[PDB]
This record gives structure tokens, sequence and C-alpha cells, in this order.
């Protein structure tokens, strides 16, 4: 039944957002909430943000 | 009132990257009071030149490749995100690059406009392989603030949809890191009173003194609301 098909592909650059689930490898598992602005992030005696 | 203001003593210029800038006499308090809010005005407010648009001939996506090139096309767009420019007139400038044979392109093989500064020429860009391949490339530098993403500038403006131009995250602030410190000051007698180090440690383009002159003027414009609207 079928005469022909065309295949496309596409290419998605998905982003992180909160929502998305990241982890370490000792089974510590946790959703991202917010995207903390980079002015507001806690940051050590030699200035640099975490 | 006893109202004791500082006064822009000595900036200590390292490198053109790292500078740090002292400051003083600060009365009691004041140190972190500034300290703190021009370094956030710093970080995100601060305005800049960055990599917009690109638009390489033989490329119809970032994805692709590009024959005669070490780098995928993505890498390439990630080194220009990076590349140091200035602009002095214009908002808005579109920068050639044609080169060919064997070698690492650096930013010098841009074709410099009357008006644009490239501010590390020796940035690599891409490298090429075979002594037969060429690359052409328009790359446009546009002046911003902050940090402005190819995701929220794809969903918004989208008037001109021309097939063959790559939209880069634009990294407009010049500020890479910043930490104010607070330091004896050894003036009079004072002895409470001290200065304020904030060490700077930005790009190329936007000068240390430059900057923080233009950081004290957002906060005192932002302060128009709290003076003058009671």
């Amino acid at each position: 039944g079928v005469l022909k098909i065309v295949k496309v592909y596409l290419a998605v650059k998905r982003r992180i957002q909160p929502g998305d689930k990241m982890a370490g490898r000792h089974g510590n598992k946790g959703v991202i909430s917010k995207i903390n602005p980079i002015e507001d992030m806690p940051y050590d005696e030699n200035g640099t943000p975490v | 009132t006893e109202f004791l203001k500082p006064r822009l003593v000595d900036i200590e210029q390292v490198s053109s990257t790292h500078a740090k800038v002292t400051l003083e006499p600060l009365e009691r308090g004041f140190g972190h009071t500034l300290g703190n809010a021009l370094r956030r005005i710093l970080l995100s407010s601060m305005p800049g030149c960055a990599v917009t648009e690109v638009e390489i001939d033989g490329v119809l996506h970032e994805y692709s490749t590009k024959e005669g090139v070490q780098e995928d096309i993505l890498e390439i767009l990630l080194n220009l995100k990076g590349l140091a420019v200035r602009v002095q007139g214009k908002d808005e400038v579109i920068l050639t690059l044609n080169k060919s044979g064997i070698g690492p392109v650096t930013a010098a093989d841009i074709t410099h406009d009357g008006d644009v500064e490239i501010v590390k020429p020796q940035h690599v860009i891409c490298h090429l392989t075979d002594e037969n391949a060429s690359i052409s490339m328009r790359i446009k530098v546009q002046r911003g603030r902050g940090y402005v993403p190819a995701s929220t500038r794809i969903h918004s403006e989208e008037d001109e949809r021309p097939i063959g131009r790559l939209l880069v995250d634009a990294c407009y602030s010049p500020v890479e890191r910043i930490a104010y410190n607070v330091e004896a000051a050894r003036v009079e007698q004072r002895t409470d009173l001290d200065k304020l180090v904030i060490e700077m440690e930005t790009n190329g383009t936007i000068d240390p003194e430059e900057a923080i002159r233009r950081a004290a003027t957002i906060l005192a414009e932002q302060l128009e609301a709290f003076v003058d609207l009671r």
C-alpha cells in the first residue's frame, strides 16, 4: 500500500529549566526548582560564585 | 550631618582583564553598602558588545560539517561568543571573515572596521587542516547588556527569516568575576574609617575605571525614584 516515504530529521536543542531531573553518582536525585541569577548566588572570599 | 564622601584613589591595573580599584575613606558601614550594591550592577547591568548572528558560506545549519575544518560549526559559534570586540560608534557592526590555507584562523583574520577594535587578535576561531580549504563567514556583533540567549531571541522578533543565518547566545555583560574587600585606610586619625578594594575580572573591552563610573551612574539613576518622587 506504500508508494513512498520521506523521513525528516529535526534537531532540538533543549537547555536546562526548572523540572529537569539532575543527580550525582551516589543516588542523590533532585529537580531544578529555580535558576537563581549569578548576582544572587553565594560567593567565597575570592569572589567566585557557586 | 557629618556627610563624609569617599573618592577614587588608585586603580592597580595588574592586567587589561584583571584590575583592583581602591576606595577611601568610607564611613563605617558604607564599605559593604556600596561593595555589594555595586557588585550586583557590575555583574548584570553593564553594557558590552557580543556576537549575535553568524552566517558561514557552505553552511545550512550549525550541526552540519564543513570540509577541511577540525571543529564542527557549533564549536566555531562557541568561539565567536567569546570573541572580544569593541564597537566605538554604531550599536551594530557586521564583520567579514575570509581566510584560506593551513593554519589556526585567529581573530586578526577578520577585516577590521574603521570604528571596530578586536581586543584579542590571537583568539582562536577555527582550525584549517587542508591547504585547499577556505572559510567564509559574516559575523554580526551587536551591543546589549547582561546575557541574551539564542533561545530567548528565536521567540520574539523573527520578521525576516533567512535560511543560512546562525543565531548565537549573546554574552553582552563584560564582567566575568567581581569581589569587593574591605581593608584598613590609615588616613588622619579616623581609625574606624577604612577603604573598599573592588577586584574586577572582565574581558578585554570594558575598561575598569570606565565600568565603575557607569555602574555608579546606573545606581544613582535608580535612586531618582526615592529622592525626587518622595
